[PDB]
RNA sequence: GGUAAAACAGCCUGUGGGUUGAUCCCACCCACAGGGCCCAUUGGGCGCUAGCACUCUGGUAUGAAACACGUACCUUUGUGCGCCUGUUUUACC
């Protein structure tokens, strides 16, 4: 489509910290419509943030980050702000840009969105995983099936991707949604389910990219060199 | 005073090719200015209805809103798989704004019981001095399920930690991760380690167990 | 009897008592008792399909537009004008 909002300026901040997002528009012109912030805390429900009125400026705040946060709009840049200071941990979410469409067009429905930009606020430090393999055995089978994986362990702030085989191996995969442990680090597993018969003759690897520490693990998950 | 959009249910399970009706009801007048959005995981909202019941242009017609004072429902008249999503409801009667807490509808299919593996952790973990245990459960249906850590057949609480895939796009079931933490000191002094899976689709619970150090 | 003018009373309904005329007798007043409808309610207002103006309270629709701005409206508060009834007057017939 032609219409486009872009999110960008999220990442990691300490608690008390500040981080300012943009919203670039494309297709459009922002001057003629209002433009909103929408938050998604992570599993949870969409939250609505800020906007800013056409031709007046007029700004608009939920209370849960009134006074802490401002919204701005620059018509020569074609561009929305949130101003974030203050922040808590339970401000990290997905912040998206979105427009108010046209009145008589939708009313005063948001017609398009952004893809949404990560803001974690943590007291944690940028950390690569640790990737562990998780072994298939033949004595743990489900008829001719077998079970291997990879936990990725101890690592932050998200998101981390995970393929096998370069992405040739995709069937049977389910790569788990990340917990958050009590250390403040992130981590998850991935698993295959394969024949059993397979394992001593087919490879399998696990292909982990932490893109925030620039980091990649290729890990070979072999059976136990007993089985 | 904010205005609430409470919204009813938390999650739906219906059948390809079933109606299915969402309701959000606001806790004081929001005329109708009411709008419905799409949401699938990993992606950002769409905009379904506007003003209560109008039809956003390129939107499917089995979809459709409806207003009766200051109740809103959404409703599907027939379910396509692409329909199968999160939902939510939000006011812009007056600011501050308001979502509903959303409605995720999810494919009904016959129950299908778990396949349990069990992990010890690596010997390349243990050096390092904790142990991760992983107990994987896997396609099965409906969502709920139990895990339960046993340690030389102590129960364990508060050292565990689970995940669960989104519904499966080709055969609507879930699979789940639990993952036991203990460090290595405390791993060494034990011998048996059991996850034991309660289900609907399984008549008994089913233990899968590893004996510390074995093959 | 009527005509005209400036006043006074009227949310709705009682129950007493007074007023001031000998009695009477309504009008006014007073007290009391209730019963409605509305508003911006520690309180305030309501004679009116006879409404109008401005002003506020809260709203609607629309201009790429929730506020602010422009346009066209609705509503409420207050004020003034108008109107109805009842009664008392003054000028006139």
């Amino acid at each position: 489509s032609e219409v486009q909002l872009v999110e960008s300026g999220g990442g990691l901040v300490q608690p008390g910290g500040s981080l300012r997002l943009s919203c670039a528009a494309s297709g459009f012109y922002i001057s003629y419509s209002s433009i909103h912030w929408v938050r998604q805390a992570p599993g949870k429900g969409l939250e609505w943030v800020a906007s800013i009125s056409p031709y007046s400026g007029s700004t608009y705040y939920a209370d849960s980050v009134k006074g802490r946060f401002t919204i701005s709009a620059d018509t020569s840049k074609n561009t929305a702000y949130l101003q974030m200071n203050s922040l808590r941990a339970e401000d990290t979410a997905v912040y998206y840009c979105a427009r108010q469409g046209y009145r008589r067009r939708s009313g005063r429905g948001f017609d398009y969105w952004g893809q949404g930009t990560l803001v974690t606020v943590s007291s944690a430090s940028t950390k690569g995983p640790s990737v562990f393999p998780l072994a298939p055995s033949s004595k743990s089978t489900s008829g001719g099936t077998a079970a291997l994986g990879c936990l990725v362990k101890d690592y932050f702030p998200e998101p981390v991707t995970v393929s096998w085989n370069s992405g040739a191996l995709t069937s049977g995969v389910h790569t788990f949604p990340a917990v958050l442990q009590s250390s403040g680090l992130y981590s998850l597993s991935s698993v295959v389910t394969v024949p059993s018969s397979s394992l001593g003759t087919q490879t399998y690897i696990c292909n982990v990219n932490h893109k925030p520490s620039n980091t990649k693990v290729d890990k070979k998950v072999e059976p136990k060199s007993c089985d | 005073s904010d205005i609430q959009m409470t919204q009813s249910p938390s999650s739906l399970s219906a059948s390809v090719g079933d109606r299915v009706t969402i309701t959000c009801r606001a806790s004081q007048s929001v005329s109708s200015a009411v709008a419905w959005y799409q949401q699938k995981p990993g992606k950002a909202p769409k905009l379904l209805i506007y003003s209560a019941s109008s039809l956003y242009s390129g939107v499917p017609s089995r979809f459709s809103g409806s207003r009766s004072g200051t109740d809103f429902t959404l409703t599907i008249s027939s379910l396509q798989p692409e329909d199968f999503a999160t939902y939510y409801c939000q006011q812009s009667y007056s600011f501050p704004s308001t979502f509903g807490q959303g409605t995720k509808v999810e494919i009904k299919r016959t129950v299908a019981a778990p396949s349990v593996f069990i992990f010890p952790p690596s010997d390349e973990q243990l050096k390092s001095g904790t142990a991760s245990v992983v107990c994987l459960l896997n396609n099965f249906y409906p969502r709920e399920a139990k895990v339960q850590w046993k340690v030389d057949n102590a129960l364990q609480s508060g050292n565990s930690q689970e995940s669960v895939t989104e519904q499966d796009s080709k055969d609507s079931t879930y699979s789940l991760s639990s993952t036991l933490t203990l460090s290595k000191a405390d791993y060494e002094k034990h011998k048996v380690y059991a996850c034991e899976v309660t289900h609907q689709g399984l008549s008994s619970p089913v233990t899968k167990s590893f004996n510390r150090g074995e093959c």
